[PDB]
RNA sequence: UAUGCCAGCUGGUGGAUUGCUCGGCUCAGGCGCUGAUGAAGGACGUGCCAAGCUGCGAUAAGCUGUGGGGAGCCGCACGGAGGCGAAGAACCACAGAUUUCCGAAUGAGAAUCUCUAACAAUUGCUUCGCGCAAUGAGGAACCCCGAGAACUGAAACAUCUCAGUAUCGGGAGGAACAGAAAACGCAACGUGAUGUCGUUAGUAACCGCGAGUGAACGCGAUACAGCCCAAACCGAAGCCCUCACGGGCAAUGUGGUGUCAGGGCUACCUCUCAUCAGCCGACCGUCUUCACGAAGUCUCUUGGAAUAGAGCGUGAUACAGGGUGACAACCCCGUACUGAAGACCAGUACGCUGUGCGGUAGUGCCAGAGUAGCGGGGGUUGGAUAUCCCUCGCGAAUAACGCAGGCAUCGACUGCGAAGGCUAAACACAACCUGAGACCGAUAGUGAACAAGUAGUGUGAACGAACGCUGCAAAGUACCCUCAGAAGGGAGGCGAAAUAGAGCAUGAAAUCAGUUGGCGAUCGAGCGACAGGGCAUACAAGGUCCCUUGACGAAUGA
RNA sequence: UGUAUGGCAAGUCUAACCGGAGUAUCCGGGGAGGCACAGGGAAACCGACAUGGCCGCAGGGCUUGCCCGAGGGCCGCCGU
């Protein structure tokens, strides 16, 4: 198909011939269980200690004084898994392995997936994005990449009427449950990913909820953020046609 | 939801009597401890059978059979068209690490083929040579005597 | 570190001259302008305006700066105790503003008006 | 429970085609491809060239592989081909999918199933 | 109705629950030796008032200098008194001063003291004099060299297995060890020091041929690095101490040459950029620390408090995180960007100085012995005839010789020179620094969020807990009454809240006091389920229910 | 060793590791090697049906019992 290209003024500057990846029929479940690998590859080994509960040479009396066959270290209880301050019975291991594999056809299937989901405007407003548009992704001359001022790339997503992501994305929730004590207080919608060639968008990358990354790498996840197919994307003219041989 | 998942409350979790999951004595021993008395079933027999000869005085050949040489002719258009010319040599897959390579005659042949290998089974021969070809033997190849 | 418990470790157990930056408080329009800074480390000498507790709106001096604590002490900002005495009320710097500076130290009006530090 | 969401579609579309038009192999395929992915067929061309026959559309309720070779002028019909498989056969007749299949025969006639 | 039963209510008791996290747990990166110049550890001291902790050492929570920092300060710990700081204190970095006694503990002895100059003891050098030096002991584990179980598995058990594991003895370093082929043996017209990672492979091999045990070559990677003697031939041409003088060593050989691309010697060709010794000496990168660093604290409402709701505005190479009287990019610290310092990389890379690479011909001059090898007896190994090692005995050749290629002998062939030595980098651990987390969240997580290896137990080896939360602000309750009264009580005061009043957020169950409803001193025990009655009930969150009569009317049925 | 789902398919998957980067995630490279693609035999060693016959389910066809009949079933035949 075509794509219409759009100069840093919001005005029409030709356009283009939209790849054929973007035709890649959605697979929502390939593109969720490269978003799942993802996700676990990244998660640290635990565990608790090797020894916790086991550092005492507490015995149990038998039988004979009326209580239980429960080990005793000066008439308390210890190590066994009942007692308090015992062992974890079946506790968390480090040598666990946490990580997925998956086969580079089967994820590389998943990108294409992802990139196509991009280019269905209902797909896209259905995965909760807010903007007023037709075409999507939304294709800007190369000369987004040398923008500097993050207000500049504000003014151009106005002037695409594709900012009000950007305001719905614009508030943090703070979190239900203890992740708060480990330093995950908040969260946010996800919401524009800016995809460039040469580098990720300085000038983009701090807007609410907005993801940058370059067509060399851009993954399923940041097509497809939380495994949802049909995020609100930006190419910039060379990305678009780079991204095509994914 | 899973086997596992509804075992809570079942006291036993499968396993009949709370009197059977215990210890090595619910499986008759560990590994494989009782193969000649009380499990002897399903085993292989005990003793010893054969012999073995040192490994760096075993041959490994690439063997390959003429069915797959003949149904891929057209494909491998990489190859000498002759009067069809292939050096079975540079068809087989993994045939550096093999001691020599042998082509076996199973399926048929229907084109005229010229084969180089440095060994050719005798129903090989046959159906080359039977459908207009000819079987060339390679100078390594020349040991049959 | 980007760790809550880090984060709240680092502050509460910053020594003396790292705690400087605890009773910081935002200057005035004016002020701004003339010194070129959003804020400073509030001093005994300076005058401030409430603009955050049950005292909101109040102007003082500046009476007391505990580092220990990283609290200030401003004057007529009290509570009256049960025998009718009037003792302090602890104001954190960042629920207040600097109205005015206590420039008597040539050390800290330099450090104001030099571009390349702050005070 | 087929996870892949096309599979899902075009097993609801063989059903349509069998129920309502009169098509009674569409219904059939469908319930072959409603079965364990093991029950599948993997069908190479070395197969469709022996039994298929011109002028009769090969349904495949599975996948077809480019193994052997095919000469036979067929249009070969199932959920999947294999790169190779649907090259060889384009060559000498033409690779469609089941979904095309439905479509253009949606009362499944003069088609000979395959496995 | 008393004793009393059930449920509830008000108040306790208790400390669950919910919320909170100064602690843990695990992963990752960085870094990494200390001690006779007396360590680590311990003892006892040290403050105005000082018990514990921390610090420090008779100069005792400290003294000095340089830099940073800055109007405050006098640790944990918010008292009282008092003091210090613009003579620039506190505080931080670096360097230095001081640094009691016991402690390897070293003059000798000793439960931290004592008796009358001391490297005790063992060594090397030596002016033969403790004159100059070394060792000792510590450290989280990692590493190297020795000693070496058993429970257990085999459904018994001996070989085997557990396992060269546990534990013990000795020892080094920041890493260890290994290492430039008498190799390999995809047998080749091939590879080319060593570790390590992936694989080869649960393959070969072992084994009451049971259970079980279990490599290597090669390959793909990581990192790469190659050298020095002994001897031949020279023969004092040399080395060490000392400022020098002078002394010491050394013909039983210091020093030159040389080291399988064998070398030496003789004769020539040519040449060196190899090597070895030595000088100089980083970039970058990584870890950590630091400087700088944008934008609202505007309106209304609620509130004790605005970071809330509604309205308006701003920054962003900064929308990580924390603080702040409730949810904060714009209030404070920070964060992006840029920059600076230290450390590690590394005395390395590069560069340079010196030296000389190499080749031909001749020459039986040289080339490591209780060795190679054989036998007896053992251990060890996958090592089977064919692992490695110990012990007793025997025991060779000399490059024209010798060893290896998985049984021995002989020939051939291919490979390689043992019985001398050194060697960077890539790898292990986690003491120490920093970072991180679908880990735990105070009976959890460490034994230890608190006085934690604390209190406490045992002669001793050793054993070993529990205890987190007032409030926005101490505003931590003045005055009065009562009392034996700094008690407690009453009244009162503060605060949004004292049922927030001190082990003070919330405040469950068991259970207790008082009390409400139902039952109750003539009556029978799984405490109830299902039916139906009495009595009882503020609202809310349920709104139905009774009677005449009429309609419909299954099986059944007068 | 089964099974369910998913990718690819006469193939399939990378391991260590390398580069990149948004730096434990992720994008690219890496096929060493494993399993599958032929078996039988202690070994030496030899080396197979891309279909020849008959039934016949599903399904298709026809002029509505008669044809074609993958899979499956019974035989042949082939390698050792
Ligand atoms: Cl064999
Ligand atoms: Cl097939
Ligand atoms: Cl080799
Ligand atoms: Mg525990
Ligand atoms: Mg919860
Ligand atoms: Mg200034
Ligand atoms: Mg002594
Ligand atoms: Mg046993
Ligand atoms: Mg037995
Ligand atoms: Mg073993
Ligand atoms: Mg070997
Ligand atoms: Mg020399
Ligand atoms: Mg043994
Ligand atoms: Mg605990
Ligand atoms: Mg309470
Ligand atoms: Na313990
Ligand atoms: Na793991
Ligand atoms: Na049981
Ligand atoms: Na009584
Ligand atoms: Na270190
Ligand atoms: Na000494
Ligand atoms: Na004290
Ligand atoms: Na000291
Ligand atoms: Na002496
Ligand atoms: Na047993
Ligand atoms: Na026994
Ligand atoms: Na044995
Ligand atoms: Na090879
Ligand atoms: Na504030
Ligand atoms: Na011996
Ligand atoms: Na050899
Ligand atoms: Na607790
Ligand atoms: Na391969
Ligand atoms: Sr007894
Ligand atoms: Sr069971
Ligand atoms: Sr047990
Ligand atoms: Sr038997
Ligand atoms: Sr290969
Ligand atoms: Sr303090
Ligand atoms: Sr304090
Ligand atoms: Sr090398
Ligand atoms: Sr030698
Ligand atoms: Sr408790
Ligand atoms: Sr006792
Ligand atoms: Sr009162
Ligand atoms: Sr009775
Ligand atoms: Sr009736
Ligand atoms: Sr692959
Ligand atoms: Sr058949």
């Amino acid at each position: 198909m075509q794509a219409t290209i759009y100069d840093l003024d919001g005005n029409t500057d030709g356009e283009v011939d939209l790849p054929d990846v973007f035709e890649t029929p959605v697979r929502s479940d390939l593109i969720g269980k490269a978003v799942r690998a993802a996700q676990a590859n990244r998660k640290q080994d635990y565990g608790s200690d090797e020894y916790a509960g086991l550092r005492t040479p507490a015995e149990s009396f038998g039988s004979g004084r009326g209580q239980a066959h429960v080990p005793k270290q000066d008439g308390r209880a210890r190590r066994v898994p009942q007692a308090v301050k015992g062992r974890s019975a079946h506790p968390p291991k480090t040598e666990k392995d946490r990580s997925l594999d998956l086969n580079d056809k089967e994820r590389q299937l998943a990108v294409r997936s992802a990139l196509a989901a991009t280019a269905d405007a209902d797909l896209v407003a259905d995965r909760g994005h807010e903007f007023d548009r037709d075409e999507v992704p939304v294709v800007v001359s190369d000369d987004f990449e040398d923008l500097v001022k993050t207000q500049e790339v504000v003014s151009l997503l106005e002037a695409l009427d594709v900012h009000a992501d950007i305001d719905r994305a614009d508030e943090t929730k703070i979190k239900a449950g203890q992740g708060s004590a480990r330093g995950r207080k908040y969260r946010r919608p996800a919401s524009i990913l800016f995809v460039t060639s040469d580098e990720p968008s300085t000038a983009a990358r701090n807007l609410a909820g907005a993801d940058v990354a370059t067509a060399s790498e851009v993954n399923t996840e940041d097509l497809a953020p939380g495994g949802a197919p049909g995020r609100l994307t930006v190419f910039t003219e060379s990305a678009l046609a780079e991204v095509a041989e994914r | 939801t899973s086997k596992k998942k509804r075992q809570r409350g079942s006291r036993t979790h499968g396993g009949g009597s709370h009197k059977n999951r215990r210890g090595a004595g619910h499986r008759g021993g560990r590994g494989d401890a009782g193969r000649d008395k009380h499990e002897f079933h399903n085993h292989e027999p005990l003793g010893k059978s054969g012999f073995k000869r040192p490994q760096k005085v075993q041959e490994e050949a690439a063997t390959i059979d003429v069915r797959e040489i003949d149904e891929n002719v057209t494909l491998l258009a990489a190859d000498d068209v002759a009067e069809f010319r292939v050096d079975v040599r540079d068809v087989v897959e993994e045939a550096d690490d093999a001691d020599y390579v042998k082509v076996l005659g199973a399926g048929q042949v229907r084109h005229e083929l010229t084969l180089i290998a440095d060994d050719f089974s005798e129903g090989a021969r046959e159906k080359v040579e039977g459908a207009g070809g000819s079987v060339e033997l390679t100078d390594l190849g020349e040991e049959r005597q | 570190s980007k760790q809550p418990d880090k984060q709240r470790k680092s502050q509460r157990r910053a020594p003396l001259h790292e705690r400087h930056k605890q009773v910081r408080a935002t200057l005035s329009a004016d002020l701004r302008e003339e010194y070129g800074q959003r804020n400073v480390r509030v001093n005994a000498g300076d005058t401030v305006e409430v603009l955050r507790g049950d005292f909101a709106g109040e102007e003082g001096e500046v009476i007391n700066v505990d580092l220990d604590k990283a609290v200030i002490h401003v004057e007529d900002v009290t509570l009256e105790k049960t025998d009718g005495e009037e003792v302090p009320r602890p104001l954190d710097t960042s629920n207040v503003r600097v109205t005015d500076l206590d420039l008597e130290d040539e050390k800290r009006e330099a450090r104001l008006e030099s571009e390349d530090d702050s005070a | 429970s087929k996870t892949n969401p096309r599979l899902s579609s075009l097993i609801a579309d063989l059903k349509s085609a069998a129920r309502s038009s009169g098509g009674a192999v569409w219904g059939d395929v469908a319930e072959r491809l409603e079965k364990p992915r093991r029950t599948h067929a993997e069908v190479n061309l070395g197969r469709i060239e022996r039994y298929a026959q011109e002028d009769e559309t090969v349904v495949v309720p599975g996948k077809v592989l480019g193994s052997g070779v095919l000469q036979k002028d067929v249009t070969v019909a199932a959920v999947d081909f294999s790169g190779t498989a649907e090259t060889k056969i384009d060559q000498v007749g033409e690779a469609v999918s089941l979904e095309q299949a439905i479509e253009n025969n949606p009362e499944g006639s003069h088609v000979r199933v395959i496995r």
